[PDB]
């Protein structure tokens, strides 16, 4: 099911990249990548996980 | 807990008499290395929990 996602992004405008700038609990510059086709979050509580 | 724990204490001592405090479904918004207290923590009190 994985590889039937890259309709997406014809169809629809997909999410690729996410920044910050001393945002919340991360001083400075920031980044994060993303894949086309799901991915996750995670961490141990209190990480600005949310 | 610890109000639980108090409530069931007879007057004068602080080891209840009743000891079976039951807990359901508890921990869906916290990870294993804080659930971690929360288990060890109870049964200090002098609680015995299903
Ligand atoms: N604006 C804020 N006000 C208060 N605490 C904050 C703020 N931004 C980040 N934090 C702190 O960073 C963490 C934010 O919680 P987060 O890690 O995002 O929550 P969860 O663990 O539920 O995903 C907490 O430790 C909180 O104290």
């Amino acid at each position: 099911m994985n590889q039937v996602s890259g309709l997406a992004g014809k169809e629809s405008f997909i999410l690729t990249r996410i920044e910050l700038f001393n945002w919340g609990g991360f001083h400075g510059l920031h980044q994060a990548a993303i894949h086309q086709d799901g991915t996750a979050v995670i961490g141990p509580t209190g990480s600005g996980k949310t | 807990t610890a109000s639980l724990s108090y409530a069931l204490c007879p007057a004068g001592s602080r080891y209840p008499l009743f000891g079976t405090i039951i807990l359901d479904e508890a921990f869906s918004r916290s990870s294993h290395a804080v659930a971690g207290r929360i288990i060890a923590a109870l049964r200090e009190f002098g609680l015995h929990a299903v």
